[PDB]
């Protein structure tokens, strides 16, 4: 228990620290290959499903709803960079939210 | 796509000394014998 | 004597686990692309049928953008070798050797 | 030996960022860089892409000699001065904290130990989490302490190790400590086997460590996380997002 | 006798001025070696600090000094083995080699510390193999190839270009914990920078120079603001030939 | 049994193969 409890450390801080995975975090990819032999794909439809993957990366933000204007309903999505972009900062946005202990440069 | 950074009060969960105990219960139930390779 | 740590009596709808083991990618998979199985990294080659290496490198790349630009590449390969049988390559055999 | 070169070199990339951060600052000089980390943090691969000839991205120039090149501060990138600064400002940061927790010199326990007798059931058992943490160290790095607010009812005061500087503000946590668990720590603890000369310095400064100076930290988390324009904003960006949502699935019909 | 003699000792030209003192003061060292020795062997594991093909009495010359070497090698490396060996004895993937342990359980969370442990040891390992106690002069056979690459009407300091570009990824690292490779990407030469927690095996490239940026690399030969005076010294303490041999095998 | 793997899997990426066409044309 021991050595596997430090290990568990270290397996969180690699894991925030971005360049590891996991199961529900390569999951995506045992799907992105499963799709890609599913529904044939070209090299250009690739770079085409790249890019957009690429636009879905560091902009795609959540909360998607969508219309039953009358009737709508609203949803959380999928991860992406901007919910990070949204939760490093209280998800307030103003990025002074730190009113504590912090050195200030004037 | 599937950040990895994000997903975090769940990967403090296990460096809690509270599910290292929830699942090193499970991993001494399963170091026992086991009369069964497969399905 | 069972080995350790290998779960027998583990299902599909026995939730899925967080270790990255060959064996939890490929019961992963086995829910996720139904009933594909590669003999190598090649074999989904060969069925993507003209999907070079650096079209998943840079599919990757982007898709999780904190990895770099080999390590992109990277994680592609060793999926594909994790459901698969390790390569035989000239790349990983001079890694070996050099290393 | 923070005020020797880095003090001296990031109030040189202060004034120059603070323009391409207008939308998210325009305040000018109270900058504290638990802004600058927030905001100056996540450095965008499409967003703060390299801005044409750029040194420091075609590899002509090293990125810490940014903050004297005058030729890149004329016209600078975004990231390619982005990161430079998430670099410098989390370097300080942790450099400040750290001074500011480990004054210990006062043996003043607080209402304190209640907390973590709440959290966990005895304080020793705090010391030691906090030691582990520092020790089991993926890397020669910064150790923080900070709060969470999804259990914050008994479960909050929660350690964690970061990277070599990142700080817990990038993920929205509110750090309460540091612990310096740097190589040049390790260097120093050298001068009087690693596995031991880093619990010397994990359970030396969960000693060494100011607990009065993090309990005022504690009861700023308390209270900016129990005040209501923290609801307030909330509220406001969870409605700002959700239109912004709601307007862009109304488009092509 | 060298079987015996203990592992860190010096054996002299005795000087046959031997106090009492100044023998039963190395004895009890002896006996203290001889019991941490047979400790030793009790932790030790599956892998080992890889010997060095040169000597390092004093420091590797005109490059790193005998102390500042010896820390490295004698306690971060040792501390890297040591914590690999806690930690892939006794794990679903025991006793292969690094170039299986770092392949089979690269890119994971839930065996990071083990992933960390193996890059990091290997990184150790090339390091000292690409040092050279008085340096090699670039090959007819790599020089063309760094001609190829980086020749923009020049003349010969296009290895300068290089070294140059070493230079400069040295300092665009800033953590001040980690590596700087020149490598052979599969299709052209990059110096790439590592984190601590990467190898070029990691990143499927074909290691050819190893540098250590690493902060405590440097602290007390000149310190964190000689980093580019130690991102020099590093080229007359270079070998080469073993960046040479392992990119022709590279290429075909 | 062991057949019974072998079987079940093969007739699987038969499958796979079938549905290949009938998915992308
Ligand atoms: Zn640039």
């Amino acid at each position: 228990a021991v050595k596997k409890r430090v290990a568990a450390v270290q397996a969180e801080e690699a894991k925030l620290s971005g360049r590891f995975i996991t199961m529900r975090e390569a999951t995506v990819v045992l799907n992105v290959l499963a799709q890609l032999h599913r529904e044939q794909l070209t090299p250009h439809q690739v770079t085409l499903l790249a890019r957009e993957q690429h636009q879905a990366t560091e902009k795609a933000s959540g909360l998607t709803a969508t219309v039953s204007y009358q009737v709508e309903v609203k949803h959380s999505a999928r991860d992406s960079v901007r919910q990070l972009h949204e939760k490093s900062t209280d998800d307030t946005g103003s990025p002074d939210w730190y009113t504590g202990a912090s050195p200030v440069y004037n | 796509a599937q950040l990895p950074q994000m997903d975090w009060e769940h990967m403090s969960a296990r460096s809690s000394s509270d599910a290292i105990r929830e699942e090193m219960h499970r991993l001494v139930e399963g170091d026992a014998v086991q009369h069964q390779r497969v399905f | 004597y069972v080995p350790a740590g290998h779960n027998t009596l583990s299902s599909l709808r026995h939730e899925l686990r967080l270790e990255l083991t060959a064996q939890s990618l490929k019961e992963a998979w086995m829910r996720i692309s139904g009933g594909i199985y590669f003999q190598s990294a090649d074999d989904y080659y060969a069925s993507v049928d003209g999907l070079d290496a650096e079209q998943l490198g840079e599919v990757l790349a982007a898709l999780f953008p904190y990895l770099s630009t080999y390590e992109a590449q990277a994680l592609v390969q060793c999926t594909l070798d994790s459901i698969s049988k390790p390569m035989n390559t000239a790349s990983r055999q001079l890694s070996r050797t050099i290393t | 030996g923070r005020a020797a070169l880095v003090a001296s070199e990031l109030q040189k990339l202060v004034p120059v960022l603070l323009p391409l951060l207008d939308p998210p600052i325009a305040k000018g000089v109270n900058v504290s860089a638990a802004q600058l980390i927030v905001a100056s943090g996540h450095t965008s691969r499409r967003n703060d892409v390299h801005l044409p000839d750029c040194p420091v991205m075609a590899h002509a120039l090293p990125l810490t000699a940014l903050a004297e090149h005058s030729a890149f501060l004329r016209h600078p990138c975004r990231a390619c001065l982005k990161r430079r600064v998430h670099f410098l400002s989390s370097e300080h940061f942790c450099m400040h904290l750290e001074e500011k927790c480990s004054q210990g010199g006062g043996g003043m326990p607080a209402e304190w130990e209640s907390i973590a007798a709440g959290q966990f059931g005895l304080f020793t058992h705090f010391t030691d989490e906090f030691v582990m943490y520092a020790t089991s160290r993926r890397e020669p790095g910064w150790t923080w302490l900070v709060y969470d607010k999804e259990r914050p009812e008994g479960h909050r005061l929660v350690v964690v190790n970061f990277p070599a500087n990142r700080v817990p503000l990038v993920l929205g946590l509110w750090p309460l400590a540091v612990i310096n668990m740097t190589e040049s720590r390790l260097l120093s603890a050298i001068g009087a086997s690693l596995s031991s000369i880093r619990a010397q310095v994990a359970q030396e400064a969960v000693l060494k460590m100011n607990w009065g100076f993090v309990l005022q930290q504690w009861k700023q988390a308390e209270s900016y996380y129990e005040s209501a324009e923290r609801e307030r904003k909330v509220q406001a960006q969870r409605t700002k997002m959700e239109r912004e949502a709601a307007l862009a699935e109304m488009s092509k019909l | 006798y060298h079987a015996y003699v203990p592992k860190g000792a010096l054996l002299k030209t005795d000087m046959l001025a031997s106090s009492p003192q100044l023998v039963t003061a190395v004895f009890r060292e002896t006996e203290a070696a001889a019991e941490r020795a047979d400790r030793a062997n009790d932790y030790a594991g599956f892998f080992s600090r890889p010997r060095l093909n040169y000597p390092v009495a004093s420091g590797i010359p005109a490059f790193i000094s005998r102390r500042q070497f010896d820390v490295q090698y004698n306690i971060f490396h040792h501390d890297a083995v040591a914590t690999l060996n806690r930690h892939t004895l006794g794990t679903s993937l025991e006793g292969h080699s690094l170039e299986t342990v770092i392949r089979r359980a690269s890119f994971d969370a839930t065996q990071a510390a083990v992933h960390t442990a193996a890059a990091e040891h290997f990184n150790y390992c090339f390091f000292y193999k690409s040092l050279r106690p008085w340096g090699t002069a670039v090959p007819k056979q790599l020089r063309e190839a760094f001609q190829l690459q980086y020749g923009r009407d020049g003349s010969v300091d296009v290895v300068e270009e290089v070294k140059r570009l070493f230079t400069v990824v040295v300092l665009s690292h800033q953590e001040r914990c980690g590596w700087v490779y020149l490598v052979w990407t599969g299709k052209q030469f990059d110096v790439v920078e590592f984190p601590h927690g990467a190898c070029p095996i990691g990143s499927d490239l074909i290691p050819l120079l190893a540098i250590n940026v690493h902060e405590g690399a440097y602290s007390l030969d000149y310190g964190p603001s000689g980093l580019e005076q130690y991102a020099q010294n590093y080229f007359r303490a270079c070998n080469w030939f073993l960046a040479e041999r392992y990119y022709l095998q590279a290429t075909g | 049994q062991t057949d019974r793997i072998r079987r079940y899997f093969k007739e699987l990426e038969e499958l796979q193969k079938n549905a290949s066409n009938g998915a992308r044309g």
